[PDB]
């Protein structure tokens, strides 16, 4: 199950 | 980092990404949370690329501690280190909490702004819950739950339903439902209906909104596909 | 670390490598030398592999920061930025490079600890060298030099040609004159003949060493290949 | 022009 990556900007 | 310029702190933070150093962007976007001014949308995303970076390797890292530990459950120091781990981990979620608290959340009067500090709230005290056990587990799920909650209250009333902001938060509080509460009928619910609800608005998009909005649909699809 | 264990340095030494933790993985391996017995191969590897890691992230970084600070050169943040990840960088090499001097070097013996320490004190030495400016670089480059040929000296007399730490030994050595020194021709020369001497001496290995061996001249073919 | 990558056990 993945949440939002939000590791880039 | 009291010394250093809000704006040297904000362009340092966007070369420390480009460096992949994401410790120092971290300390330098809490550096810039602490000059006391609110934060625009891009210094916002700074900050949650930053602690997500952080944490997302201490995370990555407690997944295999923790794996060696319960198979040599089937001396002390696997235990002793997956705990320090988990306290290094535990700080760094503590610090993006309180930088929310004191003060981010309570400046934060648009709803995009406001929205955008809770579902930080709601993930960081999700990081916190993959980590805790027993009963102090039931009170830190219950405040990832509370902050993600209003975040969609707010969201629901004052975003469209293809908003990129929107659509993460409930990504996110879905992936809280399935692999935090316990609630999978209800992490396959909201994922469906946030799906459905968007797809229906795409419509009234441009190319490039269209873009983002769909990008973050394919991940509730993809969820909703591992799920069912 | 003084209040812990060798045998639990070593051990969280290994947990923290699989944790992908390289920077504890190093301060485990800091301890465990300063402990002051030798090392045996297994553990030189650690202590290599951790450091190798730290340093190599760190020169990632300061050549990203460097390449952002001359096209700017085509306010002070980005020099004061590179300057920062620099700093840190030769603190690194200096932590190595003293944890060699104290006293790793001088208890190693035998021929493969002996050339092992020599070999990362003249890698320790270029790192340093690819960020020094000036005749501080002259002196700097000497040393990497210094200790990379005192390293030759001992594995041309002691080991086989195919031993995989005299081939890395002078793998690294080539990078040293084609990067560092200014001598293209030196470093195709070196390379060219580790390679023919290694092929030559194939025909004694196991299966196993033979593997070990080819995976290192095919690093030495990757250069040629690049260099001529 | 590649060193010995170095990094992993
Ligand atoms: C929780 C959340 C956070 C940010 C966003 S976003 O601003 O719409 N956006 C951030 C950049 C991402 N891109 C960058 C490179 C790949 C993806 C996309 C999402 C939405 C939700
Ligand atoms: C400079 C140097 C250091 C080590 C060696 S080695 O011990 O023969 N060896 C280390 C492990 C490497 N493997 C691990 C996984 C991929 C490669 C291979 C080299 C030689 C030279
Ligand atoms: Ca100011
Ligand atoms: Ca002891
Ligand atoms: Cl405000
Ligand atoms: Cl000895």
């Amino acid at each position: 199950a993945g949440s939002i990556p939000g590791r880039r900007s | 980092m009291g010394s250093m310029e809000r704006a040297s702190l904000i362009q340092k933070a966007k070369l420390a990404e480009q460096a992949e150093r994401y410790e120092d962007m971290a300390a330098f976007m809490k550096g810039a949370v602490e000059k006391g001014e609110e934060l625009s949308c891009e210094e916002r995303n700074l900050l949650s690329v930053a602690y997500k970076n952080v944490v997302g390797g201490q995370r990555a890292a407690w997944r295999v501690l923790s794996s060696i530990e319960q198979k040599s459950n089937e001396g002390p120091e696997v235990r002793e280190y997956r705990e320090k781990v988990e306290t290094e981990l535990q700080g760094v979620c503590d610090t993006v909490l309180g930088l929310l608290d004191s003060h981010l959340i309570k400046e934060a009067g648009d709803a995009e702004s406001r929205v955008f500090y809770l579902k930080m709230k709601g993930d960081y005290y999700r990081y916190l819950a993959e980590v805790a056990t027993g009963d102090d587990k039931k009170r830190i799920i219950d405040s990832a739950r509370s902050a993600y909650q209003e975040a969609m209250d707010i969201s629901k009333k004052e975003m469209p339903p293809t908003n990129p902001i929107r659509l993460g938060l409930a990504l996110n509080f879905s992936v809280f439902h399935y692999e935090i509460a316990n609630s999978p009928e209800e992490a396959i619910s909201l994922a469906k209906t946030t799906f459905d609800e968007a797809m229906a608005d795409l419509h009234t998009l441009s190319e490039d909104s269209y873009k983002d909005s769909t990008l973050i649909m394919q991940l509730l699809r993809d969820n909703l596909t591992l799920w069912t």
